[PDB]
């Protein structure tokens, strides 16, 4: 009842080797030979780069291999080329299930540094307020790799209500970029000392705070 | 049935003690032979019909891949167990081999000479086996 | 060469009813299982239905069992997914996937259509201007459908413009932030401006951001 577990994110630079692990159980991954590799670029159909554990479909680099141990499959790609950055999914035959897929992996093949993201914190705007209105803009920019977290608190008081965040994308100088938004009502702005964006970038955080001013 | 997955398979072998790269061909007469490319008999459907045993049919021949006395491989109308399910057993180099258990003796393409040089030795030339895709 | 063309995606509310169709072209369609792949926006793949390529056998997952229908037409070469009782968790780009035989192995891949469930209805957005090397913005919050267009100061101004992609709020709209860092001399002595567009609501406003 429940789907195969890959990395959520798997890095070599060029040149390098990787592996992508798949784990499942004994009555897909560990019960028959028909684990399947999916590769999926933006925007388009994945594509299948690896059936019954080990095989390669015509075309499909040799650079591409698959294996199986217990209820592990792995794939892996020798000499990583850039255009091997994309999506992974691995997926498996059930007897009862039909096709259970893994979470996915996102492949990144280093091309830049590891840069530190920009923070830029907002208060509420004065004619938001006086609509009964107030939203605290976080914008995080020119980082790398493309994968933050974001926590916001009061005062050092964590808080998740009214939070939404959005997913980083790259920018035009192939850093990426992210937003995040903490809706409140007025008077719970007007309540605390302060109001702080944190974002962690490769174990590192960058803070931002604002008050009521 | 959706119990076991219907697999559609050019089966491809160059080896072990092997000459050239063979795909296992099933022609209409019966006949299993070498063939140097994929092509429309050398087409394969293989269903299960136990937990590891396979049956393997021509599709375009609609002949089963059966096993005769000394190993020798024909394709036969009518499915028999005893001598066209195997045992498919994928060897952790990724090569495919299919064991007869009333013949005691895998799936290959030797010819009749190579099985009797060889019927003693624990292994048949042409036994191994990578399932390849169709190419539309 | 093959070719799968799914058709009939849009928005459809919580509740309503769709069915998408694909074109199959270049293959003996009869003689080869389908099936309908879905992938929700920025999430995983997930495998709906399949059929049996004669259409003697459906196959389900249990998201979609009563609620989701697969069938077909073999002399029109089409695919078919009824999906009833919509709810917003079956948000995904629907996959038209065809079998390698019966196998659940998929050669060939559709683009895919794109189905949203949503119960937001179309609305225009508020404009609030983000005050303050020195960074001033603009907040466009709960508008939908997507996109809006945002540009400063009639586009005279183009240095260190970036305008973020959208945050789907739980209340189903849209949200965007668009911010431009200036010369913290330049306070005081110009004004800096942004114009938003959201077409499908005929929304053209301007907003003035100043310390």
């Amino acid at each position: 009842q429940a789907g195969l577990t890959q990395p959520a994110s798997v890095s070599g630079s060029p040149g390098q080797s990787i592996t992508i692990s798949c784990t499942g159980t004994s009555s897909d991954v560990g019960g028959y030979n028909y684990v399947s590799w999916y590769q999926q670029h933006p925007g388009k159909a994945p594509k299948l780069m690896i059936y019954d554990v080990s095989n390669r479909p015509s075309g499909v680099s040799d650079r591409f291999s698959g294996s199986k141990s217990g209820n592990t499959a792995s794939l892996t790609i020798s000499g990583l080329q850039t255009e091997d950055e994309a999506d992974y999914y691995c997926s498996s035959w059930t007897r009862s299930s039909g096709l259970v897929f893994g979470g996915g992996t996102q492949l990144t093949v280093l091309g830049q540094p590891k840069a530190a993201p920009s923070v830029t914190l907002f208060p509420p705007s004065s004619e938001e307020l006086q609509a009964n209105k107030a939203t605290l803009v976080c914008l995080i920019s020119d980082f790398y790799p493309g994968a933050v977290t974001v926590a916001w608190k009061a005062d050092g008081s964590p808080v998740k209500a009214g939070v939404e965040t959005t997913t980083p994308s790259k920018q035009s100088n192939n850093k990426y970029a992210a937003s995040s938004y903490l809706s409140l009502t007025p008077e719970q702005w007007k309540s605390h000392r302060s109001y702080s964006c944190q974002v962690t970038h490769e174990g590192s955080t960058v803070e931002k705070t604002v008050a009521p001013t | 049935g959706w119990g076991d997955p219907i697999r559609l398979r050019h089966l491809y072998t160059s080896g072990p003690h092997g000459l050239s790269s063979c795909f296992l061909r099933i022609r209409a007469d019966g006949v299993v032979d070498c063939a140097r490319g994929q092509s429309a008999h050398s087409l394969l459907e293989i269903k299960a019909v136990a937990l590891r045993t396979v049956a393997i049919k021509g599709v375009h021949s609609v002949r089963y891949l059966c096993m005769g006395a000394d190993g020798k491989m024909q394709g036969l109308l009518q499915y028999s167990e005893e001598d066209c399910a195997f045992e498919e057993e994928i060897r952790p180099d990724g090569y495919n081999v299919y064991r007869s258990e009333k013949h005691r003796l895998p799936v290959s393409l030797s010819s009749a000479k190579q099985r009797q040089l060889y019927k003693n030795r624990g292994f048949l030339p042409l036994s191994h086996f990578l399932p390849m895709l169709p190419m539309v | 060469e093959v070719q799968l063309l799914e058709t009939g995606g849009g928005l459809v509310q919580p509740g309503g009813s769709l069915r998408l169709s694909c074109a199959a072209s270049g293959f003996t369609f009869s003689s080869y299982a389908m099936s309908w792949v879905r992938q929700a926006p920025g999430k995983g793949l997930e495998w709906v239905s399949a059929i049996s390529g004669s259409g003697g056998s459906t196959y389900y997952a249990d998201s979609v069992k009563g609620r989701f229908t697969i069938s077909r037409d073999n002399s029109k070469n089409t695919l078919y997914l009824q999906m009833n009782s919509l709810r917003a968790e079956d948000t995904a780009v629907y996959y038209c996937a065809k079998d390698n035989w019966q196998e659940l192995l998929f050669d060939y891949w559709g683009q895919g259509t794109l189905v949203t469930v949503s119960s937001a209805s179309t609305k225009g957005p508020s404009v609030f201007p983000l005050a303050p090397t020195a960074a001033l913005g603009c907040l466009v919050k709960d508008y939908f459908p997507e996109p809006v267009t945002v540009s400063w100061n009639s586009g005279a101004l183009t240095s260190g413009v970036h305008t973020f992609p959208a945050v789907l709020q739980s209340s189903g709209l849209y949200s965007l932030s668009s911010v431009v860092t200036v010369p913290s001399s330049s306070l005081g002595t110009q004004t800096y401006i942004c114009n938003v567009n959201h077409k499908p609501s005929n929304t053209k406003v301007d907003k003035k951001a100043e310390p």
